[PDB]
This record gives C-alpha cells, sequence and structure tokens, in this order.
DNA sequence: TCCAAGTGCGGGGCACTCGTCTGTGAGGGGGCT
DNA sequence: AGCCCCCTCACAGACGAGTGCCCCGCACTTGGA
C-alpha cells in the first residue's frame, strides 16, 4: 500500500516538529532584535553587557536564546572570537559545581579534558586571575545563566558578585544573560549585586491573549509546509550543524511530501478549524491556559491518534481530547473505590456537614457508620478490621489528610469539596439503594 | 536488629553488609558502598551459576520503627523476581499487632 | 507499535485502551517520544506489571534502552542516578562514577547516536509519590530530561495520587496524564475467569474423584462459581490479587460435594460469609506474668478514668495521659496484696513499654525525673480477658 | 533622595496612626503607593521599593527582620521621631504627609 | 599531566593566560560619534580625575601620606552606599602615591589588596595577602604563621605595606578572628601596616563587631554621601566631553530621575548607554528627550500590571476572587477553600463555568511560579495558604481599564 | 626507574544554636451548695 | 468549708535557618626501594 506510508510520514513529521525544533520562534520582533544586537555588540566591539530575560513559564525564553545563537554562530566572526558558557540553576545546585563547569567549559589551564584539580578557592582564584589577565584583545565569554533565581539563592551570591564584577571592569569582555521566570528576581539580589547589574530587562509575555491568534497558531502547527521552505530549513539546520541541541534536531530535509497530499491536508485542517466544535474546544483550552506548551501537548496527543484506519483529523477527535483534558481526576478516583470506602466517605461528609469542617477520627466515623450498618440490611456484619483497612486505603490515596498517638485516635481532615462527592454519587456504577438513600440525608 | 535500624538508609546498609559478610564468613567493604545495586551485582556474579535464598531475620518485630519497617518491606518486595528474599519475623505479642502495624499497601505484598 | 499491543493483549485482559494509548505514545522507537507520561490508578490496577511487561517487550523487539526504578530505594539522589546510569549505559562495571545531576546529564549526552538506528530510552519510576519528599531538584529535571540530555527518551511515572499533589512553588513542565480505571464486576469476573486453564490443570494434576473432576469443572461451572463469589465479596474490595488468592481457597472448599458425589449456595455460603471476616488478612492467648497483668489493667484504669475520679474510687477523646507515679499508686490501690517496690516491677513497666502495650506520648528523656508521660494502648475485651483469668472485675472500677 | 524621604514619611505616619508595631514591606508599599498617588509623584515597583528600604537600612534608621518571602520582611524603626524630623530637613513636606492620614 | 601543572600553578611559575581573538579588534576611526559616546559612557572606564569627589580625595590622600611619611601604621574606615566613588577614590589616591614614590618625592611602599566578596571563607584572606607578597599559594595555616613571623618581628629595613580591604562585612563571622588579626597587626610597632577598610553600612563597628575590634578599628572614619541632582549631571557631562550628542535636558532628566531614587552613578551611566542604544535604532545622531524617557521607562520597569493583563481568563477570575476574599475576611493570608468558593460565586456571576480544583491548583501553581501570589507546595490541597503578592489595586487597574 | 603508607588538606554529614512559635499542666485566682 | 472551674505562663515541642565542627576520602609524596 501507499496511502499508509504517507500518513506515517505525516505523523512522524508533525510529532518531530511538535517535540523537537528548538531554534525556531514565532513573533517577538523587538525582543529578539534587542538580544541579538546586545550579543553582536559584545562580540564585535568588545563591550560588557548584562541582560535578564523575564517571562512566564511556558513562553519562548530558551527558544529565543537558541534562535539568536543559531543565527549568530555561523557568522565566522562570532564563532571564532567568542566562547559560550551555559549554566543551569537546576543542575549546578552549588557554587563549586558551577565553578568546575565554568573551568571545564572555558578550557582553562587546569581543565585537563573534564577533570578540574584544586579546591573551590583555588578554582575561584585561578578563574578571576585568568579573567583579570585579559582585555579587549581577548576572546569574549558569553555566560548564559538559566534559572537565575536558583543562582540568587546561593551562598552570599558570591559567584554572581564575580560575574557582575568583570562586566563593570576593564577585563575580558564577558556578557551575562540571565533567564528566569520570577518577575521579581531583582529583589533577591544584595545591594552590591543590585548596583553591579545593568538594569535592562526584556519581558517575554506571550502575544496570543486574543483567541484569533490562538487559532492561527493551531492552524500553523498542523499544516504541512512546501518543498522550498523545507530545503531552506534543512540548509539552515545543516549550516548550524556543520560547526547542545543540533546533534538531535528537527532537520526536515528527510521528509518530502507530494503537493496534492499537502493541499488535501491543509484543506482538511482549514475545514476542521473553520467549524464550531473545534473552536469550542480551543476556546475552552484558551480560557484555561494561553501558553504554548499546553497547546503543543494537546496537539501532540491529538496527532498521536492518527491511525491508518481513521487517517484524517476531524472535529470529534478534538472534542474527545478536549473532554480528556477538561475532566477531573479525584472524581475518577472516587468512582473506583469500593462500597465500604464510599459509605465511610459519606459518613465523613455527614460529620463535616454537621460539625462545619471539624477534624474527625476513626472512632467517630466508625460510630456514625455503625449507626447505619446495623439497619442497612446489606452491610450488617462487617467488622472493625475491614473498616480500619478501608480507612487506611482512604488515608494512602490522600482523600484524608492528617493534621500536620495511635492510628485509631489520630485526627484527620477531609480533602474534598462537597460537589465532588455529589458528582461521585451520580457517576458511581451499581450503587445500591440504601447507600443512595443515606447519602441524600 | 532494631538498634541498628533507626533510619531506612542504615537498615539497608545493615542488611547488605550482613549478607555480604555472611558470604565472607561462610567461605572489607565500607558501609558507604552498601546498597542494593552492589548486592544485586554480587548475587548475579556469585550465585547465578548454581537458587540460594536470602533470609532476613527480624528478632524484635515490636521494637522496630513503623515507617522504616514499611519502607523495608516495600524495598524487599520491589526486588523480588531478581533476588529471592525470604522474611521471617520475631513477633512477641500476637498476630493482631502484625495486622495493626502493617497498612493496606504494605500487606498487599505479603504472604505470611 | 501494533506488535507490542498484540503481545500484551493476551497477558492483560480488559486493559485494552491503556495498551492502545501506550502504543500510540511510546510504541514505536522511530517516532519521537513525549516528554513525560504519568499513568496512575488505585492499588491492584496493574500498572507496575503493565509497564514492566511493556518495557521488556520494547527492549526485546526494538533498539530501546529501558530502565525501571522504585523511589523508596532512592533515599538520596546518588543511588538513583547510579541505578539509572547502570540501566541506561550497560556493561560499564564498577568504574561508573556519578556525583550529582550534572555528571548524569553529561554521561547521558555522551550516549547520543545517529539518525538511522532509531534508538530510544525508557525510564519507569515506580512509587513516584516519594519523588516530592527528596532534594527537590530531581522532579523538574526528570520532567525535562529529554530537553536537557537532547535524547529520544520518555520518563514514565507511576503513583496512586493525581498529578495535582506534585506541583511545587517553582512550577513544573508539561506532562501526559493517563488514568488506569479500576474494573467493575463484569471485567473483574472476566479477569478471575482468565485462569480457568491453570485451575483445570491444577485440579487434574492432583480414582473416580479425578474422573468426575474432569467432566464438570468447565467454563460455565467456573462462571457460576465466580458469580456466586463476586455476589458476596465485591462489597468489601474490588482489588484483583486479593480476590484471586481468596477465590482459589473458596474454590478448593467449594468443590468437595461435587467430588464427594442451586444445590451449592448454602454449603459455600457458610464458609464464604465465614471468610468475608478473614479478608485483608494474608494468613495462609498472650501469656503475661501476674504483676505485669495488674500493671497493664492499672494503666488501662489510669487512661480510661479522669484525674478527679481517682480520689473517689481508690481511697477505700482517646486514652488520657498519666505519669508513672499515678500508675504505681493505682496498682498499689487495686492490688490488695501489698508487695514491695523492687527492681523487677519497674523492669516490668519498662518491658511493657518495649512490648508496645504502653507508650511514651511525651517526655521520654526525663523518665527518672518524673515528667515523662505514659499512654495505654489496649482495648476493653483484652482487659476483661485478663481480669477473667486473674479474677479482678474491671467493670466495677470504670 | 526623594523616594527615601517619602518612605520615611509613610513609616512615621504608620507608626503614629497605628498601635501595633509590626510593619511589613507590602503594607508599607501599599500605603506609600497611595501617598505617592496623592502627591502626583511617580511611585516605584515593589522590586525597587525593597532596594530603597535596603539603602535606608545602611544609614541605621531601620532594621529589617528577614522572613521567607520579600513581602513579609519586618521594618523596625530604630530612631526617635524627632531625630527623623531633624534628619530629613524637609519640614513643609514632612508636615504635609503626617497630616495626610487618609491613605492608612 | 596533573602533577607538574599543579606544582607549577601552586608555585606561581606559569602565566595564567587567556585565549586571543583570531580577528583583530576594531579601530577608533571606524567608530561613529554616537559609538564614541557609547564607549565613553561605560562604567569600566574610570577617569584620571574624579569630578565631585575632591574633598574625600584630599582627606584620604592627607591621611595616607601622613601614615607613610611617619612610618607608624594605622587604620581607617570609609563607608557609603554602593556607587558613590569609594574604591575609585581609594585606588586613585594609591596610584597618586605610587607615582609620587616613583619620582623620589615619597618613601616607597607596597600595596596589597583583598576583597571579601571573592573569598570562599574569610581565612582564605591569609592565602591571598601572602599571594600578593611572594607569589606562592600555600594553605591558610602556613600563610598565617608566615604572616605572623613577618609582621610581629622587627627586620630593618622594612618597607611600609598599605593593605586595602574591600567588603569588610564578609570577613565578619561568629568568631571574628580574621578581622581581629587584620586590625591587630597595625597595633604592633614592628609592623608598618596601614589598613583602610571599605564598607557600605555607616554603623558597622557598632552593629556586629565585638568590643576589642571596634576599639582597634579607631575613630578616623569617613562617609561618602550619595550623589545629588547637580553632581550626577556633572559626572555625565564630563564623561561625554565636548560632543553635542546628548542634549542638556536629556542629561538633566537622567540625573534628576536617578538621583531621586538611590544616588547611584552606575544607574545613570547605564541609563545613558541604554538611551544611546535606543537612539541608534531610530537612525538619528542625537539623544533627544524621547529616547531618554523611553530608556527611563525600560530600565526602571514595572511590569506587574502587564502581567495581569496578559494572564488567561481563569487566572484573572482567580486574582479577583483572592482580592475579594482578602476584602471579606480582613486578614491577608487566605486558604484555598474560601478562594475557590469566591471563585465559584464570581464564575456564577460572569456565566463562564470554572474548572474543578484539580485544575485550580494548577492555576495557583502557575501564579506562584510567576510570583503574582505566594503559595505553598500543592501536596496539601484545599488547605494551602495563599498570600497576594501584587497589590489589590493593581488588579482593579489591570482589569477595569 | 618506581612505591607504601603516613599525611595534609578539602568537603560533606551532622550536631548544636539562636530565634520563633505554639500547646499546655499545673499553680493561681474567682466563685460555690 | 473545703471544693469546682477558668487564666496564664514559662517548660515542651517543633522547626527552621544556619553555622561551625569532625570524620573521611584522597591526592601528595617522599624517603626509601
Ligand atoms: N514564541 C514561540 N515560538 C515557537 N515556539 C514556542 C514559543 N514559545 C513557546 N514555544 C514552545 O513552547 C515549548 C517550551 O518553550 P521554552 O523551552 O522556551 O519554555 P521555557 O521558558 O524554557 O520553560 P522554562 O522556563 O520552564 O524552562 C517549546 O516546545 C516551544 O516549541
Ligand atoms: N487486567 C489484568 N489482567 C490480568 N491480571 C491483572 C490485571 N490487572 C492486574 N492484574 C494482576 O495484578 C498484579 C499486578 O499488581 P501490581 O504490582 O501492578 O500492583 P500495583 O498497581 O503496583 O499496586 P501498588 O501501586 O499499590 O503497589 C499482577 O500480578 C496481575 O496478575
Ligand atoms: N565621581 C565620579 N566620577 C566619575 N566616575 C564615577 C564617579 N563615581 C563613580 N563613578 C563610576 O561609577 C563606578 C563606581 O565604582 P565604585 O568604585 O564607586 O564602586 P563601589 O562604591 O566600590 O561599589 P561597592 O560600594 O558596591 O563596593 C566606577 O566604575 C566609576 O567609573
Ligand atoms: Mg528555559
Ligand atoms: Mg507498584
Ligand atoms: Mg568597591
Amino acid at each position: 500500500p501507499e496511502a499508509d506510508r504517507e500518513l506515517v510520514s505525516i505523523r512522524r513529521f508533525l510529532k518531530e516538529r511538535l517535540q523537537r525544533d528548538y531554534t525556531t520562534l514565532r513573533g517577538y520582533a523587538k525582543e529578539r532584535s534587542n538580544v541579538r544586537l546586545l550579543l553582536q555588540r559584545t562580540a564585535e566591539m568588545g563591550e560588557s553587557n548584562s541582560l535578564l530575560l523575564l517571562g512566564p513559564r511556558g513562553s519562548g525564553k530558551t527558544t529565543l536564546i537558541n534562535s539568536v545563537l543559531a543565527d549568530l554562530l555561523p557568522n565566522k566572526s562570532f564563532g571564532e572570537n567568542t566562547l559560550i558558557v551555559h549554566l543551569d540553576g537546576n543542575l549546578h545546585t552549588d557554587d563549586r559545581v558551577a565553578l568546575k563547569s565554568i573551568t571545564v567549559q572555558m578550557q582553562l589551564e587546569n581543565a585537563a579534558d573534564g577533570k578540574v584539580f584544586g579546591s573551590f578557592a583555588e578554582n575561584l582564584a585561578f578563574l578571576l586571575q585568568c579573567l583579570k589577565a585579559g582585555g579587549k584583545h581577548s576572546k569574549s565569554v558569553i555566560f548564559i545563566l538559566e534559572e537565575f533565581d536558583l543562582f540568587c539563592a546561593h551562598h552570599n551570591q558570591t559567584l554572581l558578585y564575580n560575574l557582575f564584577d568583570v562586566s563593570q571592569s576593564a577585563q575580558a569582555p564577558i556578557c551575562v544573560l540571565g533567564v528566569t521566570c520570577r518577575l521579581d528576581v531583582i529583589e533577591l539580589l544584595e545591594k552590591r549585586v543590585k548596583s553591579r547589574f545593568s538594569h535592562r530587562q526584556v519581558f517575554l509575555f506571550p502575544s496570543l491573549r486574543r483567541f484569533e491568534d490562538y487559532v492561527d497558531l493551531c492552524r500553523d502547527l498542523l499544516s504541512l509546509p512546501t518543498g522550498n521552505s523545507l530545503l531552506l530549513a534543512a540548509e539552515k539546520i545543516y549550516n548550524l550543524q556543520n560547526i547542545y541541541f543540533s546533534r538531535n534536531h528537527f532537520d526536515p530535509g528527510e521528509y518530502g511530501f507530494s503537493p496534492r497530499l499537502r493541499d488535501a491536508w491543509n484543506k482538511q485542517i482549514c475545514k476542521v478549524l473553520a467549524t464550531q466544535q473545534a473552536r469550542s474546544t480551543l476556546q475552552a483550552l484558551h480560557d484555561f491556559d494561553i501558553s504554548e506548551a499546553y497547546l503543543k501537548n494537546f496537539l501532540f496527543r491529538l496527532v498521536a491518534h492518527l491511525r491508518p484506519q481513521s487517517p484524517h483529523i476531524t472535529a470529534e477527535k478534538m472534542a474527545a481530547v478536549g473532554s480528556q483534558f477538561e475532566g477531573d481526576d479525584k472524581i475518577e478516583l472516587l468512582c473506583g473505590l469500593s462500597v465500604l470506602e464510599l459509605c465511610l466517605i459519606i459518613a465523613i461528609k455527614h460529620h463535616s456537614q454537621i460539625y462545619d469542617r471539624d477534624s474527625f477520627n476513626f472512632e467517630i466515623i466508625y460510630a456514625r457508620f455503625s449507626k447505619f450498618a446495623k439497619v442497612s440490611t446489606t452491610m450488617q456484619a462487617v467488622e472493625r478490621s475491614i473498616v480500619l483497612k478501608a480507612f487506611e486505603h482512604l488515608r494512602i490515596a490522600e482523600l484524608i489528610m492528617p493534621l500536620t498517638v495511635q492510628k485509631e485516635f489520630e485526627m484527620h481532615k477531609l480533602a474534598l469539596t462537597y460537589s465532588q462527592i455529589h458528582h461521585c454519587m451520580q457517576r458511581y456504577q451499581a450503587l445500591p439503594t440504601e447507600v443512595a438513600q443515606w447519602a441524600q440525608s | 536488629q532494631s538498634r541498628d535500624c533507626a533510619t531506612l538508609k542504615a537498615a539497608v546498609e545493615t542488611l547488605v553488609f550482613g549478607l555480604v559478610e555472611d558470604n565472607a564468613e561462610v567461605e572489607r567493604l565500607r558501609r558507604s558502598q552498601c546498597t542494593m545495586k552492589q548486592l544485586k551485582s554480587w548475587y548475579t556474579n556469585n550465585f547465578d551459576s548454581e537458587r540460594r535464598q536470602l533470609v532476613v531475620i527480624l528478632p524484635d518485630f515490636e521494637c522496630f520503627n513503623a515507617s522504616v519497617l514499611q519502607d523495608l518491606i516495600l524495598i524487599l518486595s520491589a526486588h523480588c523476581g531478581s533476588l529471592p528474599f525470604v522474611l521471617v519475623l520475631g513477633v512477641a505479642t500476637a498476630m493482631t499487632a502484625v495486622h495493626g502495624t502493617l497498612p493496606y499497601h504494605v500487606s498487599s505484598k505479603i504472604r505470611l | 507499535m501494533e506488535a507490542i499491543c498484540s503481545s500484551l493483549e493476551p497477558l492483560f485482559p480488559c486493559r485494552e485502551a491503556a495498551i492502545e494509548t501506550l502504543g500510540e505514545l511510546i510504541g514505536d522507537s522511530s517516532e519521537t517520544y513525549p516528554s513525560a507520561i504519568y499513568l496512575f490508578g488505585h492499588s491492584g490496577t496493574g500498572k507496575t506489571a503493565l509497564t514492566r511487561a511493556f518495557l521488556k517487550e520494547c527492549g526485546k523487539r526494538q533498539n530501546v534502552r529501558t530502565a525501571h526504578l522504585n523511589a523508596i530505594e532512592c533515599y538520596t539522589t546518588k543511588i538513583m542516578l547510579e541505578i539509572l546510569l547502570d540501566s541506561l549505559a550497560p556493561d560499564q562495571g564498577d568504574a561508573l562514577k556519578v556525583d550529582n545531576m550534572l555528571d548524569f546529564v553529561e554521561q547521558l549526552r555522551r550516549q547520543a547516536a545517529t539518525r538511522v538506528e532509531d534508538q530510544g530510552f525508557l525510564i519507569a519510576v515506580d512509587n513516584a509519590e516519594r519523588l516530592r519528599d527528596m532534594d527537590a531538584n530531581v522532579l523538574p529535571v526528570l520532567l525535562r530530561l529529554q530537553e536537557l540530555t537532547n535524547l529520544n527518551l520518555c520518563v514514565i511515572l507511576l503513583s496512586q495520587l493525581p498529578f495535582e499533589k506534585f506541583y511545587n512553588k517553582t512550577g513544573l513542565s508539561e506532562i501526559v496524564c493517563l488514568h488506569l480505571a479500576q474494573y467493575n464486576k463484569a471485567e473483574t469476573q472476566r479477569i478471575l475467569g482468565s485462569d480457568f486453564q491453570q485451575v483445570r490443570n491444577q485440579l487434574l494434576e492432583q480414582k473416580k474423584r479425578l474422573e468426575i473432576c474432569q467432566e464438570a469443572v468447565t467454563e460455565d461451572f467456573y462462571n457460576n462459581y465466580l458469580n456466586l463469589f463476586l455476589s458476596v465479596f465485591y462489597k468489601a474490595c474490588r482489588d484483583v490479587p486479593e480476590l484471586q488468592l481468596t477465590a482459589r481457597k473458596c474454590l478448593s472448599t467449594y468443590l468437595e460435594p461435587v467430588l464427594d458425589g442451586s444445590r451449592l449456595w448454602r454449603h459455600i455460603a457458610g464458609p464464604l460469609r465465614s471468610a468475608l471476616t478473614q479478608i485483608y488478612m494474608r494468613i495462609e492467648s498472650l501469656e503475661l506474668p501476674y504483676y505485669a497483668k495488674f500493671l497493664l489493667i492499672a494503666a488501662f484504669l489510669a487512661s480510661h478514668n479522669a484525674a478527679k475520679q481517682d480520689k473517689r474510687l481508690f481511697v477505700k477523646l482517646g486514652p488520657k495521659s498519666f505519669s508513672i507515679d499515678r500508675l504505681l499508686a493505682i496498682f498499689y490501690a487495686i492490688l490488695e496484696e501489698k508487695v514491695g517496690l523492687t527492681c523487677n516491677l519497674l523492669s516490668q513497666i519498662s518491658t511493657l513499654v518495649h512490648l508496645n502495650l504502653l507508650s511514651f506520648v511525651s517526655g521520654e528523656q526525663n523518665i527518672m525525673e518524673g515528667s515523662a508521660r505514659l499512654q495505654c494502648t489496649i482495648g476493653l475485651e483484652f482487659v476483661l480477658q485478663i481480669g477473667k483469668v486473674v479474677g479482678f472485675n474491671v467493670r466495677q472500677y470504670l | 533622595p526623594l523616594q527615601q524621604k517619602l518612605m520615611l514619611c509613610t513609616l512615621v505616619l504608620m507608626l503614629r496612626n497605628e498601635r501595633n508595631k509590626d510593619i511589613s514591606m507590602g503594607r508599607l508599599h501599599e500605603v506609600y503607593r497611595r501617598v505617592c498617588a496623592k502627591r502626583n509623584i511617580l511611585a516605584l515597583d515593589q522590586a525597587e521599593f525593597t532596594g530603597t528600604v535596603d539603602l535606608v537600612e545602611t544609614r541605621g534608621i531601620l532594621r529589617i527582620m528577614r522572613k521567607k518571602e520579600p513581602r513579609l520582611h519586618k521594618v523596625l524603626l530604630q530612631w526617635d521621631e524627632e531625630e527623623v524630623h531633624a534628619a530629613l530637613s524637609d519640614k513643609q513636606l514632612i508636615a504635609s504627609i503626617l497630616s495626610d492620614t487618609a491613605c492608612l | 599531566t596533573p602533577s607538574q601543572k599543579m606544582k607549577k600553578i601552586r608555585a606561581g611559575e606559569l602565566s595564567p593566560s587567556m585565549q586571543q581573538r583570531t580577528d583583530l579588534p576594531a579601530k577608533d576611526s571606524s567608530k561613529s560619534e554616537l559609538q564614541l559616546a557609547r564607549e565613553q559612557l561605560h562604567v569600566s572606564v574610570v577617569p584620571k580625575s574624579l569630578p565631585c569627589r575632591e574633598r574625600e580625595f584630599e582627606n584620604i590622600y592627607a591621611f595616607l601620606e601622613g601614615k607613610i611619611q611617619d612610618q607608624c601604621g594605622g587604620c581607617m574606615y570609609v563607608s557609603g552606599v554602593p556607587g558613590t566613588g569609594k574604591t575609585a577614590t581609594v585606588t586613585g589616591v594609591i596610584r597618586t602615591l605610587q607615582r609620587m614614590a616613583k619620582q623620589n618625592e615619597l618613601p616607597a611602599f607596597e600595596y596589597l589588596e583583598i576583597n571579601g566578596m571573592r573569598l570562599t571563607e574569610p581565612r582564605q584572606a591569609y592565602v591571598q595577602i601572602y599571594k600578593q607578597l611572594t607569589g606562592k599559594t600555600v594553605s591558610w595555616e602556613q600563610a598565617h604563621a608566615l604572616l605572623e613571623k613577618r609582621f610581629t618581628t622587627p627586620a630593618p629595613r622594612r618597607v611600609t605595606t598599605v593593605l586595602l580591604v574591600d567588603e569588610l562585612d564578609i570577613l565578619c563571622n561568629r568568631r571574628q578572628d580574621v578581622v581581629y588579626n587584620l586590625l591587630d597587626w597595625p597595633t604592633k610597632s614592628a609592623a608598618k601596616l596601614v589598613v583602610v577598610t571599605i564598607a557600605n553600612t555607616m554603623d558597622l563597628p557598632e552593629r556586629l563587631l565585638m568590643g576589642k575590634v571596634t576599639s582597634r578599628l579607631g575613630l578616623t572614619r569617613l562617609t561618602f554621601q550619595p550623589y545629588s541632582h547637580k553632581q550626577l549631571q556633572e559626572i555625565v557631562t564630563a564623561r561625554l566631553g565636548g560632543s553635542e550628542t546628548f542634549k542638556g535636558e536629556a542629561v538633566q532628566l537622567v540625573a534628576r530621575k536617578v538621583a531621586a531614587v538611590s544616588g547611584d552613578a552606575r544607574r545613570a551611566l547605564d541609563i545613558c548607554r541604554r538611551a544611546t542604544e535606543i537612539a541608534d535604532t531610530a537612525a538619528v545622531k542625537c539623544v533627544t528627550m524621547l529616547h531618554v524617557q523611553q530608556a527611563l521607562a525600560e530600565m526602571i520597569a514595572s511590569a506587574k500590571v502587564q502581567a495581569i493583563r496578559n494572564c488567561s481568563r481563569m487566572e484573572q477570575i482567580f486574582l479577583q476572587a483572592i482580592a475579594a476574599e482578602v476584602t471579606r475576611t480582613g486578614v491577608e493570608e487566605t486558604t484555598f477553600m474560601g478562594v475557590y468558593q469566591q471563585v465559584e460565586t464570581i464564575a456564577a456571576f460572569m456565566g463562564v463555568t470554572f474548572p474543578p480544583p484539580g485544575r485550580a491548583l494548577r492555576l495557583c501553581s502557575k501564579l506562584g511560579a510567576e510570583r503574582l501570589i505566594i503559595s505553598e507546595h500543592s501536596r496539601n490541597d484545599l488547605f494551602q495558604k495563599i498570600l497576594l503578592n501584587v497589590s489589590a489595586d493593581d488588579i482593579h487597574y489591570a482589569l477595569r481599564v
């Protein structure tokens, strides 16, 4: 067959575009220009700069850095005069780990193919000695500090005090770009580190608050591009791979689609996104989160449904994944409990409704449950042991939380609203009549 | 012994050190490198070619900490199939203490 | 991706849609993997065994490099990273050195390969709810390990909680949440009837009894037995392994009038309701000295009475707290033998503390000074049993 | 400076017109924002207000008790109000702020 | 090899070199006049004579010239808010004294310098001072023993050694032995040590130093007052030179807006560079008032109203409900339960239905990562605490207008 | 040409320490049948 | 006519940052082999 292999190639292309492809951004005509001009004036003139990309978690912060570096590094005047030192706040969780990473990545005299000698103090003295011995005739170092607040939470912020001291001195022209998500990271710094930081801040709030831009983004993320655009993209990616992400990148030169297949796929995508059910699903997702990662997760889980039995994208699949997103999980855990745990939860709900969210116990809830079980005529002869094991099963699924003594006398709290229990009573399968009568009263 | 099992880390080191030094006594590593990874490598190196059970004797079951005991039972139940573990206990009072100190998720993996 | 599903459908009946979803996401190794998958459910739902057999089949059929963990074994991060780098970079020996997350990320970056062999990596972290009780920089790095290492890997997490318990102050990345629903009565009956061939082989391999055992042990008879069993044990528990291990024993009890020559609901409904009281116990007269018994019932009388009620009785809302002098005074009040205060009596107090029959609710470091408090942790029926084997009625002093 | 004078004015106002001496940084910032809105003076953000209070801390007028989050830091005045009135030397302004009690 | 590299690095025998550029750096003729004003406005370029820092210059110069020509040793303490010409004035005094000691106008001396904020522990100060004496890196106990053998014992002809200590407040620990040893060696007769310590707080000898340390520190203090409106214009107009690139009202507005916040000079010298970079993109050659106002808006940024405008719909409903719950129950620290109840009331009013609390915890975590609210770990759902980090009027300004 | 074990020294685990914070047991104070 | 019930206040506990100390690994290394 041949109609299956085109669908497999389309699905592979779309999944490798949604997950990979770290160097292409959409939008940001001013912020990318400011970052690129700052790095270019660091590399060319030899000036020292500090910058701070700020934005919400989920916008294009790392993608902007990767796009600027992938557009700057094959210049042969940027890649030969500069060296780039990446540091991460999640991996370099101390000062000496980040300092050994700087000493490895800068290829200093005590590097020795990735094994630094000496202590932390000798590494700091040698790094400041090799930075002070430079000038405007030395290679420009570009420090990229990701998760900058985790670097602000170090000892004395001492590494930061050094990284902002070479920027305000007649030394090697370094350039410090911080990338963080906290919009008040500059209040964490000491006053000396506040003074040494050049206060330019780039804000990366996403430009898709209005819903039509969300629909155009969801249309651009599913459509198949042309042949010449894929040749141009493969040329740029091969140019940045000729000289890190680029070892495993998108590289779309492997996929060649027929023009009739591309036109049929784009016509189907526009026909589906021109309906009202697909726009209602995207309207619910846009009401929840206007971020890019949320839509890319939804589109990945929608593209993964493309089987050769049902090859096309329709509005019903979008509504199905929208219902997969919008549902609750604690209600889906509540309908998996047995009848003993459910009557225990009804007794807890009655005790919390009467005593107005007071802390309960096993003895109080067991007495309120045994006031019902003696007249239930279906749960007559259940012991204390099975009810205690059901209380432990409620305790380990975190539907009951301790106030933070024996296990039967420890106080507790109900971790649910009453509407979740009221919906669990409606969605439960094969609920007997006595339990449904006891739940309503 | 319950005195050498205050934490989970100390109990796992005591278990692996006891098994390895029982092997060294029947036929010295530091206690920093006494983990289940080294125990699985040693058991695959030595006793796979022959199954030799691994008996874990707990003489004072009541004097143990509850959380360390539950995590130890979950650790020994996680590694079954690769390492043959047999557990014996030393319960003094009654079986109701055993059924009371062992929760639902811990007693789900017990065949006593 | 359909060969793994076709190999997993016989081993896991009534788990169709979860195996289809896990074959969509992480089925083929040529396609890219999602960043992280989080499938969750209740106990006995079959998620450790499902991902274990899935990882075994993926490592058998394709070029992936699997790994399986358990986050109770990982009390610190170094053990976790050493097990991960033993499983993901095999046959390295004892020269494997991981100091922190950075060396782990670099040694996974060294494992990158070409684009023709279609490699992948698959990490499964069982008991993932402990991952938020450790050094706090392992969970976001485990979420974005695909972006960090620049590899084709997916990090699978297994827990009983929803993901709403996993958010910290700094935030997390995106995840693919997946729910394994627990079975209703019909799917549980199908699962309990899946092992009919093993039941028939076990009853064949253990003689007019066996010849009549071969003719009526068949599928409809086992279906009626499982219907009669689930009509009485589904009220307490829905978990598959407890129902399997109890249905085996109640089947071995159920068959004896058919092998000894409705007609069967009463003869099993006796022992079925006798065995409903033995659920959640996995089982396949406490002797004490005289003065230890009197000390135990004196601690019960000290915990079950108010401090202001002791002056009316002895002169001649759990258990309350008391000190050791109150216990000794109540013991010498109710003893009516008037023995001396030797070493062995206070030793009996200490070994009742060490038998978990009493406790130390507070204090416990100034026991000799007298500011330590005790707490009696026994019920009423054991106290009345001790009072019957001694002859001291506790129903008067309450 | 002007913003440090305004911060000291609102702190003296909050210590006059309120009995309990627990003044956070967020409450002081919210009073200072209304005081700047009445004077047609461009107020600062919280991230610059914290640096302003940290620069007044170096003179010895204040002392900051540290907490977990920067909104919760406690500002303790360690002078007398007549010493602040003598140190500011802006009498037509500092007599106008302490009479403008509507922002508290 | 590791062994000879460490033995030649620790002994100070190889040059700690840095790599060279393949392309030679650019020329001064290839730079435009706006580029020349951008390179001359850098914070790294210190002038040969500091404007508006003359009185403190003559004070430190008279003190150090007296202590050098008397050959007696002593201690000084200068203090001031960061950015007010402390270290630049001190090294200008020391460069003037070194040039006077080159011309045989003054007795010669040695100049040692340490900074407390580039030391990992304070005892490494002993490793650094000795490294500016001989060149060899040793341990701190051997360096301390050799410094005590050098300073306490008389050895003519001993030369005076002026020790500069930047960031003194980091050398202060629980025991306070490093600062005691540094301020104790000038009090001996055989050691000709003249130590000048620089700090930010004016009351450092009384706040955290012990009694003997503030007795040894002396009473010849110095204070660097912050820059006013008039001096901070003189600094920038002396930096720019005779070029007509900056207008007068541009520098006046920069100095007036910076000198009213902190009095920092680095803030003005970075705002002027940002204004030059703004005027470079407008294809002009002069810096008008508009580029200066745009740079003042960009550097002194307040983006906690644009962040509330750029949130989603349910997060704006969540912020409105946290503000309404703070208004209702008086106290600021709220619980997630009442917040979700007011969420349900507001969502019933507006008509849009709200997600269940399993997604409202994700909204609360997303606002906590963005630092719009202050929230705990989400492990205690429906009972976690919530502080409103933004002001309650910022929400009403961001949603009504 | 190498080397066995002292050894000198940095680094991490741990234990105290200062401040905060909140229950609380019994001495103390006000009424009682 | 001794007794019944709240007040409250410095121990009890926690806890949390945080900071110094001691064991432990580990290269140095060196006088010897
Ligand atoms: N402007 C954009 N253009 C293209 N893709 C984007 C953009 N913004 C976000 N994305 C997509 O969102 C996903 C996450 O982006 P990114 O890595 O920049 O987030 P981040 O800010 O680094 O997250 P965090 O700060 O938590 O590390 C990426 O897969 C990327 O494709
Ligand atoms: N659909 C199914 N078909 C057949 N057997 C099943 C099915 N689901 C579960 N089982 C049985 O349940 C057992 C799996 O238990 P498992 O180890 O997955 O528990 P778990 O999900 O890890 O519970 P917990 O997380 O509480 O430990 C297997 O032995 C398997 O035989
Ligand atoms: N009066 C002045 N004239 C010219 N330039 C100045 C003047 N004051 C400060 N600067 C510039 O501002 C910078 C201030 O550096 P300075 O030596 O004052 O830092 P500092 O006050 O020691 O910092 P910290 O107090 O944080 O240690 C110098 O680089 C200098 O170029
Ligand atoms: Mg990022
Ligand atoms: Mg499991
Ligand atoms: Mg300085």
